[PDB]
């Protein structure tokens, strides 16, 4: 997240970091046994840990659960990224400062304001990677100037949200985190043209478009 | 030559480590992939990096 601050140990309590040896992915508990990231972050060995601030340091409220299954929307394409939505199943269920995040009923429209989080590179440029989690509030942009600024690119799927004068946004390490607005989970973070850049807003999965897919895969799994 | 290619981030925001051959060092260093749109130069392993483009 560039541009944003310190939450706040657990105000986030849907907030999971996917580790594979090291934090590569974000993503969030939207059920005691499920965590929704992105398609992109899909990886054999994941561990998924809760209850987490500084990612560096052992402070009592983790629960470290691998992954037992990790399903990749079917239609995920990686040379469009089209439909970057996963879904992974934790071995065992979590203890519910760790808490799942509602799916949401409708749509959210442009000017909404939602907070994005993760633990990337808050540099844009540059490279410094945090120990706490940060905290990123921006509003949903209007779909057309999200294919303004990415002619071509932008699916019914996807949306953008942030600032065109750049300065405040998503970047590498804060893939498959959540876009929150409210108190219902909108969108994942997905991808972007370098991170903060002016005209360039970060582009994010939309998760409203998803909801029925996420239900009866969690409930058949 | 790939292996001679700079190492490719992408658009992607996954903080994904990956190695590429380092001409100028004669060598496989780690980057940050960004989990989309790799190019060729970007191996999974040091190792892999070494048999596909070793001393190129
Ligand atoms: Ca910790």
């Amino acid at each position: 997240i560039v541009g944003g601050y310190t939450c706040g140990a657990n105000t986030v309590p849907y907030q999971v970091s996917l580790n594979s040896g090291y934090h590569f992915c974000g993503g969030s508990l939207i059920n005691s046994q499920w965590v929704v990231s992105a398609a992109h972050c899909y990886k054999s060995g994941i561990q998924v840990r809760l209850g987490e601030d500084n990612i560096n340091v052992v402070e009592g409220n983790e629960q470290f659960i691998s992954a037992s299954k990790s399903i990749v929307h079917p239609s995920y394409n990686s040379n469009t990224l089209n439909n970057d939505i996963m879904l992974i199943k934790l071995k065992s269920a979590a203890s519910l400062r760790v808490a799942s995040i509602s799916l949401p009923t409708s749509c959210a429209s442009a000017g909404t304001q939602c907070l994005i989080s993760g633990w990337g590179n808050t540099k844009s440029s540059g490279t410094s990677y945090p120990d706490v989690l940060k905290c990123l509030k921006a509003p949903i942009l209007s779909d057309s100037s999200c294919k303004s600024a990415y002619p071509g690119q932008i699916t019914s799927n996807m949306f953008c949200a942030g600032y065109l004068e750049g300065g405040k946004d998503s970047c590498q390490g804060d893939s498959g985190g959540p876009v929150v607005c409210s108190g219902k989970l909108q969108g994942i973070v997905s991808w972007g043209s370098g991170c903060a850049q002016k005209n360039k807003p970060g582009v994010y999965t939309k998760v409203c478009n998803y909801v029925s897919w996420i239900k009866q895969t969690i409930a058949s799994n | 030559d790939f292996c001679l290619e700079p190492p490719y981030t992408g658009p992607c925001h996954a903080r994904i480590i990956r190695y590429f051959y380092n001409a100028k060092a004669g060598l496989c260093q780690t980057f940050v992939y960004g989990g989309c749109r790799a190019k060729r130069n970007n191996f999974k392993s040091a190792e892999d990096c070494l048999r596909t483009c070793g001393g190129a």
